[PDB]
């Protein structure tokens, strides 16, 4: 499936944030590929794990 | 969000009863009101929705009924087989919010329960624990009270419970009681008791072994 | 706090159920009037006799 | 009353 | 038939991801919505996400917006939950359920539940041991015998007797959590006494999440 910017971007933080381990970045990435409209929701649940996570 | 406060928490009832449980909906849902029953280890069955209409294939001695934001289920002649958990839910705005749901227990006759005892066995006596086994089956009501003594000494804290749910024919239950100790410990004592208190005795009952005995 | 106000409910031919209501005692006592209430539509006017500062209720239907 | 995991029922 | 199957509950550490499908069959999931409701001691039945097939529309609960999608594959007539950010309060019995079927404005058909068990402990084998029958579990006739199923984690596990060729006079007790953390359940079954020896007793125990099945027979401990 194709994806906008916004989408996009969604994608590319995710992938980098640093305290993640690898299932819960592919976790994460699956659900903004689930559920594109709950992109931005999704987005923040990840900041908040990664931040939790330093 | 829309609450719905279900009464009573519990209801209990003989066989050929009429029951009647609630539902308040905190505020208008229309007709929008689904009723399930969740028995054991089964996931919840559609009985009634839009207030009043029976699902396809319950019976016809379930019946609902709306009034303003009050909503009622009728049991018009309880089966044993009805013992279980019954749960509103509310459909008329997202969220769809359910009561917390009301146990519908049938009453019968009195029972005295079937008492026995099992020592550890063999097996796990291999290692380094025991678990001694008193079960209490086929009986009503569900109060009971079962001790544990050990050389005759009162054991406290060392014990748990467990209650299998209404038997779905007798209407009855039945209950273990599981002692647990170290080996080192069951291999010391002697006497092994389970006593059991129960309305359907005429007095406590004890059911013991000697450790070693066969 | 929780508590459990227990209730007989007796009713005119005799038949006997039980019920329990949970809750801070006075929603617990608020929800089983209304309960006896409804079932008084049905099975007559109710009247409620409460023992053990009002833990308990037996409610009788006059049919 | 609450939901038990171990019972799959209501407690009581 | 309409049939809805959950799979994919199962132990996840807090902050740890899970996906679960709901997987149906004599319906087209275009045709209804599709939910998935979780049921839990904290909050009783609890609805958490649902779906239209036909157009992607979904809808959250709150409490789970951002840590659980909701999704589905009309080509394989299956819907999903990704589950991330996992909490305690996120242990549950997993249901899916359709709405909207054959015109019912309520949720006709659900699964059979699929359970997910947020916690840092680790996977363990039950123990099973027999509880034999004997002179202390016998009366008017009958005997008493059955299987201790110890230790394990997480639930569920599942006994059986016989292959499940022996229903009647069996109990399986609700499991017990011990302080250990492990848990422990005993289920037993009440025979002829002229049976004893002559009639085979076996307890099939499984205990999917450590892979670990165990037929064990029971029969009179002998002297």
């Amino acid at each position: 499936g194709s994806y906008n910017k916004d989408q996009q971007s969604a994608f590319y933080e995710i992938l980098n944030m640093p305290n993640l381990n690898e299932a819960q970045r592919n976790g994460f990435i699956q659900s903004l590929k689930d559920d594109p409209s709950q992109s931005t929701n999704v987005l923040g649940e990840a900041k908040k794990l990664n931040e939790s996570q330093a | 969000d829309i609450q719905m406060t279900q009464s009573p928490i519990l209801l209990s009832a003989s066989v050929g009863d009429r029951v009647t449980i609630t539902c308040r909906a905190s505020q208008d849902v229309n007709t929008a009101v689904a009723w399930y029953q969740q028995r054991t280890n089964g996931s919840p069955r559609l009985l009634i929705y839009s207030a009043s209409f029976l699902y396809s294939g319950v019976p016809s001695r379930f019946s609902g009924s709306r009034s303003g934001t009050d909503f009622t289920l009728t049991i018009s002649s309880l089966q044993p087989e009805d013992e279980a958990d019954y749960y509103c839910q509310q459909h008329y705005t997202t969220p769809p919010t359910f009561g917390a749901g009301t146990k519908v227990e049938i009453k019968r006759t009195v029972a005295a329960p079937s008492v026995f005892i099992f020592p550890p066995s063999d097996e796990q006596l291999k290692s380094g624990t025991a678990s001694v086994v008193c079960l209490l089956n086929n009986f009503y009501p569900r109060e009971a009270k079962v001790q544990w003594k050990v050389d005759n000494a009162l054991q406290s804290g060392n014990s748990q419970e467990s209650v299998t749910e209404q038997d779905s024919k007798d209407s009855t239950y039945s209950l273990s009681s599981t002692l647990t100790l170290s080996k080192a410990d069951y291999e010391k004592h002697k006497v092994y008791a389970c006593e059991v208190t129960h309305q359907g005795l005429s007095s406590p009952v004890t059911k013991s072994f000697n450790r070693g005995e066969c | 706090s929780e508590v459990t106000i227990k209730v007989n409910l007796i009713f005119a031919d005799g038949k006997i159920q039980t019920a329990e209501f949970k809750g801070t005692f006075e929603e617990a006592t608020a929800e089983a009037y209304r309960y006896a209430a409804l079932l008084a539509k049905v099975n007559g006017e109710y009247t409620a006799d409460l023992e053990d500062g009002g833990n308990h209720m037996n409610i009788k239907f006059a049919g | 009353s609450q939901f038990d995991f171990c019972t799959r029922r209501l407690q009581s | 038939e309409v049939q809805l199957v959950e799979s994919g509950g199962g132990l996840v550490q807090p902050g740890g991801s899970l996906r679960l499908s709901c997987a149906a069959s004599g319906f087209n999931i275009k045709d209804t919505y599709i939910h998935w409701v979780r049921q839990s001691p904290g909050k009783g039945l609890e609805w958490v996400a649902r779906i239209y097939p036909t157009n992607g529309y979904t809808r959250y609960a709150d409490s789970v917006k951002g840590r659980f999608t909701i999704s589905a594959d009309t080509s394989k007539n299956t819907a999903y939950l990704q589950m991330n950010s996992l909490r305690a309060e996120d242990t549950a019995i997993y249901y899916c359920s359709r709405w909207g079927g054959d015109g019912f404005y309520a949720m006709d058909y659900w699964g059979q539940g699929t359970l997910v068990t947020v916690s840092s402990a680790s996977t363990k084998g039950p123990s099973v041991f027999p509880l034999a029958p004997s002179s202390k579990s016998t009366s008017g006739g009958t005997a008493a015998l059955g299987c201790l199923v110890k230790d394990y984690f997480p639930e569920p596990v599942t006994v059986s007797w016989n292959s499940g060729a022996l229903t009647s006079g069996v109990h399986t007790f609700p499991c017990v959590l011990q302080s250990s953390g492990l848990y422990s359940l005993s289920s037993v079954v009440t025979v002829p006494s002229s049976s004893l020896g002559t009639q085979t007793y076996i307890c099939n125990v499984n205990h999917k999440p450590s892979n670990t099945k165990v037929d064990k027979k029971v029969e009179p401990k002998s002297c």
